């Protein structure tokens, strides 16, 4: 869901990219430092 | 006036043509589908009609 026009719940309620946005979207797996884990809010 | 007549509804029966997109009305395609894809849609009727 983080790309430009996307749908779902992050697209919907939380984290909206245009349907031209200009840039590029990098991620990354952390589960070697970030799941233990329920701080991680979402709507 | 016949020809001018004819070009008239020529014209006008050009608009419930398809041109590749999926209905020749506008509501449809803005309803029935999401932006990204709807303007894809509309780009198809809009270079057909201009």
């Amino acid at each position: 869901q983080i790309a430009p026009g996307q749908t779902g719940k992050i697209a919907d309620y939380n984290y909206k990219l245009p349907d031209d946005f200009t840039g590029c979207v990098i991620a990354w797996n952390s589960n070697n430092l970030d799941s233990k884990n329920y701080n991680y809010l979402y709507r | 006036v016949n020809q001018n007549a004819q070009a008239l509804n020529t014209l006008v029966k050009q608009l419930s043509s398809n041109f590749g997109a999926i209905s020749s009305v506008l509501n449809d395609i803005l309803s029935r589908l999401d932006p990204p894809e709807a303007e894809v849609q509309i780009d198809r009727l809009i270079t057909g009609r201009l």
